[PDB]
């Protein structure tokens, strides 16, 4: 549809001049791309972030009626 | 239905090819918009229709949550 | 190029051989889409909301001498009808479509030869010419274009405004 | 309170669901 | 060397093959952005207000049907247009419409060619009898651009009374 | 768009913003965090925001000052060369 951005192009103009990082992130998007295990990892490790934050909030703030009475649940 | 979806996408004439799978954009584009944006707002639109009114002692359903709506000024 | 809007370029996907077709696909749908399976789809949609139509329309003026089956709009009479009915048709229906299954999923055959076909019917198109065939499909895919769109408003009508008119 | 229609149609289409399964399963090929 | 503001220089990319052409761009605007695009802005813009003025004008001296003519002045017809439900429907029939050409303008701006401002809309073919559509073009980009300042003028001068001219 | 050096070139910005000058981008990039930081401002800090205090144009506004820093990253990038 024209507009919009093309993720290839974000990833390979992300080196910053001083050259701390090296060439940046070139190449990352083929990497990820064609590898499946890549995306898996980075899913997983989302996953379960999200994961430890539902048991943290959760407890602390209640989201469901009358929860936090029931102890064991 | 989805282990007949299943099934279906195994066909050689449904069968998505390799460049689908492979087409970033347009994942990224509907899974954020469509799987998590559309979706939330049918669900804020259940707790506004359904939810809320359940919980102020008014009974809403498929029968007639079509008529009442779920606020006066609508 | 594309007849039917004159400012976008024809879909690549589709071509002259489907009946019906105009180059309409703004989407471009057409290139993701099993387009044998999506005409057998559209077909199956045309008959189907030709027949409501002509139905509904039958009906508005006109029913079984039974009670139970003056119900005047069609939603009043889908809750009027006892369930019994329902299921009877429902279970007519399934049979037909249990029937359909393994030759609709095919690839050797055109969307007309996936849905199941009246002997009769079938045997008349055969019979017909080449020119005469094309003439015939075109000529349903548009009327029950026109007749899927009429249905949906009739309904939407009848549901907001009371009666489908 | 479910009525014993209710269970039997549950089971009805727990059994097409189970025959599709069946199915998905059988097309994955081994 | 432009005709209109001859301290700038001529600006680039406006050739003066378009119709309508006086070597306006003090800002250079044109060189931002893609020519076409902004012609199909400019034509747009244009024919929208156009219609806009006619309509403020027949509805302060005219009015069409009851409920319509009660709401009298175009000020406060957004409003009453909005309450009986006609702004619903124009604005579903015109969001259709941009919807479609959002595709098609993607399709211009990437090869197509389409001419900016250009669809199948003439029934009764003046440009396409005249091999000379230069003329009806450079009358179409003028009028709406007088329109586009008229409408402007009216709308707020009308929001600040002074009655009707 | 790889780009080696100290500066990256103008197809970073997109087909717009990179045939725009530096000077109209350092201008449009000052007007932008001027009205962000004022509208930003006068909500929330000059004034406590309540349910009925929400004025569209002050959001906007503040939605403008992410604006103002690409501005001004693509003015950089546009001087540079
Ligand atoms: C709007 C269009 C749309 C929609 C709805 C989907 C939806 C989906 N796609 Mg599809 N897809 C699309 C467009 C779309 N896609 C396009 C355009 C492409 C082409 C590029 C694809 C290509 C594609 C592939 C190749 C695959 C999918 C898959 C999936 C599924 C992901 C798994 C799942 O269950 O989601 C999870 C849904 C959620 C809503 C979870 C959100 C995640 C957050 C973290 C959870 C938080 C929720 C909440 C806070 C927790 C409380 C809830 C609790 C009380 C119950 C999902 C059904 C995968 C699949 O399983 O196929 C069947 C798969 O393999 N899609
Ligand atoms: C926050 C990070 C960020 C950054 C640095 C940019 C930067 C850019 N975007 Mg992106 N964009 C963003 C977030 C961002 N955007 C988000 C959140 C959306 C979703 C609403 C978009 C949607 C978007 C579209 C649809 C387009 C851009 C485009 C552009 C470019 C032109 C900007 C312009 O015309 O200014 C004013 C520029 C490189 C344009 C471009 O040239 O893309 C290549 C373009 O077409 N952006
Ligand atoms: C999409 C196709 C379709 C569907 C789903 C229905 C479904 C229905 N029709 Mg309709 N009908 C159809 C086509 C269809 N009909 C056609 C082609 C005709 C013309 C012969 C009619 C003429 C017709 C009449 C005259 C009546 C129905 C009635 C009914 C209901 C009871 C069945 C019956 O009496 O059959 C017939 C049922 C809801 C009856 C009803 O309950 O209406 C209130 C009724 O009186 N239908
Ligand atoms: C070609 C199909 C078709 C035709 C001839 C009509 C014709 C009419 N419609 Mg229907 N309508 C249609 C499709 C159609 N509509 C569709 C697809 C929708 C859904 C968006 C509607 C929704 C609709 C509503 C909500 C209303 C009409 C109304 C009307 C009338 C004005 C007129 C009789 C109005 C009516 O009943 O007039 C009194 C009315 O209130 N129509
Ligand atoms: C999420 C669960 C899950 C899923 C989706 C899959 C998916 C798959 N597995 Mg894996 N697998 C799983 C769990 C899962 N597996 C587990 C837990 C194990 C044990 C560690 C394995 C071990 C395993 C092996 C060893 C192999 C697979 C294979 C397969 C493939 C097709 C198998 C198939 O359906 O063939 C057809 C099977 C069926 C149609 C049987 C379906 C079972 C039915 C539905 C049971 C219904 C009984 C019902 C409950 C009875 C109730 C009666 C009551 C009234 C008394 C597919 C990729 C094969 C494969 O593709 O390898 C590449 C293969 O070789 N799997
Ligand atoms: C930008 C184009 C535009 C827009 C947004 C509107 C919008 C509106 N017009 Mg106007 N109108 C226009 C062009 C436009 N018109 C033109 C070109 C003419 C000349 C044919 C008219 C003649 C006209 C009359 C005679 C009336 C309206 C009326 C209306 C209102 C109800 C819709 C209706 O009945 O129209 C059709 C609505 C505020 C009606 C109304 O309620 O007045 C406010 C009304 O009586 N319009
Ligand atoms: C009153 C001034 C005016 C003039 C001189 C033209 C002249 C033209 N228009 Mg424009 N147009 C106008 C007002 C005008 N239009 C308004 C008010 C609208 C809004 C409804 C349009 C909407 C419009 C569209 C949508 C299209 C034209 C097109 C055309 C051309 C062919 C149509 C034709 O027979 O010409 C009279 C021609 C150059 C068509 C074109 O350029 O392609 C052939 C085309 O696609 N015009
Ligand atoms: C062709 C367009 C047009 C015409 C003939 C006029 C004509 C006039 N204007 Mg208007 N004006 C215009 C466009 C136009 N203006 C535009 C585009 C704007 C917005 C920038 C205004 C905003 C404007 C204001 C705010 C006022 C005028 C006023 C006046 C009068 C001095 C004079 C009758 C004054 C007036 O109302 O006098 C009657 C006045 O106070 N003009
Ligand atoms: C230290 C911070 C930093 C720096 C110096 C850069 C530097 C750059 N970025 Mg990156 N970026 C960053 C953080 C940073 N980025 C972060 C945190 C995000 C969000 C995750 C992005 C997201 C992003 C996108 C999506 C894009 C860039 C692009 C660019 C380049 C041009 C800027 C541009 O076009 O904006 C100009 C912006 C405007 C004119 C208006 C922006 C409007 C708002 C932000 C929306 C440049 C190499 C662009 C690029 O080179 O890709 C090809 C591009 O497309 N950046
Ligand atoms: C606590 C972090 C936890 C997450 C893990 C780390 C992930 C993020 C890593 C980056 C952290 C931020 C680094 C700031 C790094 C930073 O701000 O400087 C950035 C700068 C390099 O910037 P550029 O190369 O983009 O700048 C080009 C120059 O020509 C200036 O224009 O490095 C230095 O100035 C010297 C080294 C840092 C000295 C900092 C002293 C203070």
């Amino acid at each position: 549809f024209g507009i919009g951005h093309n993720m290839k192009e974000i990833l390979d103009a992300h080196r910053p001049p001083g050259g701390r990082l090296g060439a940046g992130h070139r190449g990352l998007f083929d990497t990820i791309t064609n590898s499946l295990h890549m995306q898996l990892g980075l899913a997983l490790a989302s996953l379960g972030v999200i994961t430890s934050l539902t048991a943290q909030h959760m407890y602390a703030i209640s989201p469901y009626a009358f929860m936090a009475k029931d102890f064991t649940t | 239905l989805l282990l007949f979806a299943g099934w279906l996408h195994l066909q050689p004439k449904f069968s998505p090819s390799l460049s689908w799978f492979k087409n970033n954009e347009s994942r990224l584009n509907h899974h954020l918009s469509g799987l998590f944006g559309v979706s939330s707002l049918a669900w804020t639109g259940h707790l506004v229709h359904v939810a809320i009114p359940e919980s102020r002692g008014t009974h809403i359903g498929w029968d007639n949550f079509l008529t009442t709506p779920p606020h006066p000024d609508g | 190029m594309s007849k039917s809007i004159p400012f976008i370029q024809r879909p690549p996907a589709l071509t002259g051989e489907m009946p019906g077709d105009v180059g309409f696909d703004p989407l471009g749908m057409s290139e993701n889409l099993n387009l044998g399976y999506m005409q057998a789809a559209e077909l199956k949609h045309c008959r189907v909301a030709m027949l409501a139509v002509v139905g509904v329309l039958v009906t508005q003026f006109i029913h079984l001498p039974a009670d139970q089956f003056s119900a005047t709009s069609p939603l009043d009479a889908i809750a009027k009808v006892p369930l019994a009915g329902h299921l009877q048709i429902f279970g007519l229906i399934a049979g037909l479509e249990m029937g359909s299954l393994n030759r609709t999923y095919d690839d050797s055959t055109d969307a007309w030869g996936k849905l199941i076909q009246d002997p009769s019917g079938a045997k008349q198109f055969a019979a017909k010419s080449a020119a005469d065939k094309a003439k015939s499909q075109l000529q349903e895919i548009k009327n029950g274009r026109l007749a899927m769109i009429a249905i949906m408003g009739m309904l939407i009508q009848t549901a907001l405004f009371g009666h489908p008119l | 309170m479910v009525t014993d229609t209710q269970v039997f149609i549950a089971l009805v289409l727990a059994l097409i669901s189970a025959l599709l399964a069946i199915r998905l399963g059988t097309k994955l090929y081994v | 060397k432009s005709a209109s503001i001859p301290f700038m220089p001529k600006p680039e990319k406006l050739d003066g093959t378009v119709p309508g052409d006086v070597g306006f761009d003090p800002l250079g605007f044109s060189n931002w952005v893609n020519l076409d695009f902004l012609r199909e802005a400019e034509i747009k813009h244009g024919r929208i207000c156009m219609l806009a003025v006619a309509g403020w004008v027949a509805v302060d001296l005219g009015l069409h049907l009851p409920g319509d003519v009660h709401n009298v002045g175009s000020l406060e017809a957004h409003d009453t247009a909005v309450k009986f439900g006609a702004m619903s429907q124009i604005l579903l029939w015109t969001s259709i419409f941009e919807a479609i050409s959002t595709v098609g303008v993607v399709q211009m701006l990437n090869g197509s060619g389409r001419q900016p401002g250009y669809f199948g809309f003439d029934p009764l073919n003046f440009s396409k009898d005249a091999a000379s559509k230069a003329k009806l073009e450079l009358n179409e980009i003028k009028n709406g651009r007088l329109a586009m300042l008229a409408f402007s003028g009216i709308v707020t001068q009308a929001a600040l009374g002074n009655d009707f001219p | 768009t790889y780009w080696e050096g100290k500066a990256p070139p103008s197809k970073v910005l997109g087909p717009v913003v990179s045939q725009i000058p530096s000077p109209a981008l350092g201008v449009i990039s000052l007007i932008c965090l001027g009205v962000g930081t004022y509208s930003v401002h006068e909500s929330n800090i000059f004034h406590t925001l309540t349910a009925d205090t929400i004025n569209p144009g002050y959001i906007i506004g503040s939605l403008l000052t992410p604006v103002a820093w690409g501005t001004h990253v693509a003015s950089w990038i546009q001087k540079q060369n």
